[PDB]
DNA sequence: AAAATGTGACTTTACCCATAACTTTGCCGCAACG
DNA sequence: AAAATGTGACTTTACCCATAACTTTGCCGTTACT
């Protein structure tokens, strides 16, 4: 499309105006931080902004992009900012909808425009984005799944399974050293300048605007918190309510009417120690199992650690299948030899 | 606060209350508005008291549901005191009395006093709000709310419950496997043998594993031990044994007192302390006990046994190759089996 | 007939003292609540109340096969 | 029969499709209609089709939406004749082997044949298509399989089952009271008294 | 005379995916009236 | 060598009547603007 006239700016004309959130697949292995299991490969969600080619906040997860996985990297682009873009734009779907991504959008008055169906063109500038992310720091690691592109080709002497020895949270020490100080300086070939000189510029010529001033207390991370797809989970007797195979407890559920009932529940992914219900009319903290192991960390790392959790409970979940495989193997020369014993009685 | 004492459906209706407003807040009406004035008037007043206010108009569009209802008993007082008093009294009791024939004492008592009689859906009611330790214990005793029990939940780190290395903390506990064993000579009903487990308990791990025809002694603990002992070289530093005489005696104290062994006595009627083993009995039954010949599952409701499916009449199994197949189990198979506390064999 | 035996249960036998309603769940039972420790009725007194029941109290109760005591 | 194969939800759909047609069948159609033309007419030619060729239109307003669905198995047929199999004979026999164990055994014997193994959820969805007192039977046993034996239902008037008149069919049977009894002189425990009743089936009353 | 051990293998709802099967409904022609 | 007995007492939903504690509306008074 050609732009005759002077109409609005597709990019902006101040810093913060639309910030653009995509997410991408690293082409990557992880292993555990205590193990050295090979998890998966992480997703990443960036948030840049369109008027300065800026990536102002990350987040890692190794979940498929869904609103848990850009409410995270809102309230990380808060935490290091503490104001919101005026135009927060995602993505279309049912993964991108929810009823707290809006509330929190309503809160600071903020506004969302999601894309069309099956069109990207509006985000286009996250494709090359993510291009210049593969080929300046993803290719460059190693055991990078590269080879995976053809699976014919994946021997095991070049399997990115066995040769990879980047962690969450080395990776995202490097992860975001390359995006926040190589990607931050490095001029670009759109505007001609680097994304940090735009921004200070930007903010120069359009103010601070105090008024959006958002303080990083535990309320807005309240507010920022996701749900389970249920959105509810039953009170068990003593144990509490389930969420990603870790019972919360709180003492609200001790009264008698509230047991096995179902109630609202909402989890932070940056830690696995707390989670909420609502119960009484009151939204109530519960602790799970991995808070008293998990008392006296920074916030720094406890996200690192709720996130490898998070990997290692669905990989168990994954590994129903060689645990049956192998009971099936025992269990038949049980028959067999059960068999034999009673035809030489 | 007040955000926080709302519901998620009151997050929901204040947002559709925000998308309502927020035109009437950007000079663009729209030309089909199903709201009429006046509510939208009322919506924008309470937006604006809300932002010249607490500095975010949202909290003004807020319903706080659980506020309204009527909490308020519908019953007169004389029949509350009257029925509490006939539950306190007449139903946690031991005698485990049914809720018709409490409710009709009530009822007869209720109408010699001349107070307003309840309903029996009342008395259903108000016991179901009474449930807990308290009923289980007044009317099947102590081992009954052994279930109804309050967890113990870590607040702050102290010594890790389960074992901060191999060989710290390790649990002692016996079990009659459900199982009828044949005579390798002759081929008479020898009965149900018993199994004794010495259970690693930071790993779960099966230490070792013991099997004799004869009633749980000191002979059975020397045995565990010299298997543990003979399989790996050392004894756990902390043993977990449970209040049985067996245990109490004067040979497994000194035993244990010779090798600095640091001996640990669970509370009578606890087996909660030794959740790890227990339940690791379980696993056994169900993945090596009840796949075979004779196990007595069927025994646990003896009316519905039969002399065609009495396990004596079909049971084939030894002890040599029970044990030896258990310990294959054991060694092999439970070993290499995941673990979901562990993320690792 | 056999039902007959479980409302004898409910009516008048499971609202006495020692009743052996608890040992169902044999693995939970304790000596503080055996009803060897419990009982006080004797075959007399029990005899005489169960045919109370059966001959006047039940007697007199409306069937819900019959629509008639 | 088209109306004995109709839904209670059909039924109301066909009587919104009979009230949504019926101003178009009095020359006083209405002015404001949400439902586009296409469907009127071809509901009011459905309705003279069945007037015509039945007897009464109403009947050609009706949905019979339970004939659509795809019932058509899914899953190949050695991988259904092997499932059957290993049902069969592995999990219907006198070891009540629980449902984790026999499908680890299917898999491993379909990864013998190289055909496709079910899922744990459609092995269980099929050992809940067999309960009953077949399955009762073959895994507890006769007497735990008498819960869901059969009912004899009445066709025609035989002799009546609790009999006709008081004092015609008496039942006697006895239990062991769930009732402990001390001595009367000495207050030693006795035990659980037997009691035996004789009790006519027709009044009920214990005789 | 006295505080601190639930647990994990197995099974079951729930969401998504693909296809069969009946009903909708805009896009076009065709007969009838002004 | 073989037909042809499930009950019913004691619970648990499920719907209705009453009232609290607010949202949801119309309607009229008031006021800025033309
Ligand atoms: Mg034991
Ligand atoms: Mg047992
Ligand atoms: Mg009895």
């Amino acid at each position: 499309y050609w732009e005759l006239a002077i109409t609005t700016p597709r990019h902006g004309d101040r810093p913060f105006e639309i910030g653009h959130i995509a997410h991408t697949e690293l082409d990557v292995e992880l292993v555990c931080s205590d193990t050295g299991r090979n998890l998966g490969r992480p997703w990443a969600t960036f948030l840049v902004d369109a008027y300065s080619r800026r990536l102002l906040a990350v987040y890692l997860t190794f979940d498929s992009p869904s609103y848990r996985s850009c409410l995270m990297v809102l309230r990380i682009c808060v935490k290091r900012h503490g104001r919101l873009p005026q135009i927060v734009v995602v993505d279309n779907g049912a993964e991108f909808h929810s009823v707290y991504f809006e509330t929190l959008l309503a809160t600071f008055e903020c506004t969302k425009k999601q894309r069309p169906p099956a069109k990207a063109r509006f985000g286009s500038v996250c494709e090359r984005l993510f291009g210049t992310s593969n080929t300046q720091f993803v290719h460059n690691l190693l055991g990078n799944t590269q080879i995976t592109r053809n699976v014919r080709q994946v021997t095991k002497s070049v399997n990115p399974k066995n040769l990879a020895v980047w962690t969450l949270g080395l990776l995202y020490e490097y992860l975001c050293a390359w995006a926040y100080e190589v990607y931050d300086t490095d001029e670009h070939p759109a505007l001609f300048q680097s994304p940090r000189d735009a921004f200070a510029a930007g903010m120069a010529i359009g103010g601070s605007r105090v008024h959006r001033m958002i303080p990083y207390d535990e309320n807005f991370q309240i507010l920022t918190l996701p749900t389970t797809s249920e959105g509810k989970a039953k009170v068990q007797v003593g144990r509490g309510i389930k969420i990603n195979y870790i019972y919360y407890w709180s003492n609200s559920f001790r009264d008698p009417q509230i047991e096995n009932t179902s109630v609202q529940i909402r989890y932070d992914p940056f830690n696995i120690g707390i989670a909420y219900a609502f119960v009484r009319g009151q939204w109530v903290q519960c602790i799970s199992q991995y808070y008293a192991e998990l008392q006296g960390r920074s916030e720094k790392e406890l996200k690192l650690a709720s996130i490898e959790l998070r990997k290692h409970y669905s990989n168990h979940t994954q590994q129903s299948k060689v645990s049956a495989k192998n009971l099936a193997e025992f269990l038949a020369s049980v028959e067999a030899q059960e068999a034999l014993l009673e035809q030489r009685s | 606060q007040r955000f926080h004492q709302a519901s998620p459906e009151d997050q929901a209706e204040a947002l559709e209350r925000y998308k309502t407003i927020e035109p009437y807040l950007n000079g663009h009406p729209p030309e089909n508005e199903t709201i009429p004035a006046r509510t939208i008037r009322h919506w924008k007043a309470k937006y604006l008291i809300a932002i010249q206010k607490y500095g975010c108009g949202y909290i003004g569009l807020l319903s706080h549901r659980s506020v309204k209802g009527n909490r308020q008993r519908k019953l007169p007082e004389d029949t509350l005191a009257i029925m509490e008093k006939f539950i306190l009294e007449d139903y946690e009791t031991l005698k485990q009395k049914r809720m018709w024939e409490v409710h009709a004492a009530l009822v007869r008592a209720c109408e010699e006093a001349g107070v307003i009689a309840p309903s029996y859906k009342a008395f259903t009611k108000e016991v179901q709000r009474r449930t807990g330790y308290e009923q289980t214990k007044k009317r099947q005793g102590r081992r009954a709310a052994y279930q109804h029990e309050s967890f113990y939940w870590e607040l702050a780190i102290t010594t890790p419950r389960h074992g901060d290395r191999p060989f710290e903390i390790g649990h002692i506990a016996h079990t009659e496997l459900d199982v009828e064993l044949v005579c390798s000579d002759t081929g008479r009903n020898l009965g149900r043998p018993w199994a004794t487990f010495l259970v690693d308990a930071y790993s779960r791990r099966l230490l070792a594993v013991y099997l004799t025809f004869d009633s749980p002694s000191y002979r059975s603990c020397l045995m565990v031990l010299r298997i543990c002992v003979k399989r790996h070289g050392r004894l756990p530093q902390i043993v977990v044994v449970d209040n049985g005489a067996e245990f109490h005696s004067v040979y497994f104290e000194t035993l244990l007192a010779t090798f600095e062994c640091t001996k640990k006595q669970r509370p009578p009627a606890k087996a909660r302390f030794g959740s790890v083993c227990e339940r690791l009995f379980g696993t056994s039954n169900t993945q090596f006990v009840h796949n075979l010949l004779g196990n007595t599952q069927i025994t646990r409701n003896v009316r519905q046994v039969t002399k065609s499916v009495n396990p004596k009449n079909l049971a084939v199994w030894t002890l040599g190759l029970l044990y030896e197949y258990l310990c294959a189990w054991a060694y092999e198979v439970y070993d290499t089996d995941e673990h979901p506390a562990l993320f690792q064999s």
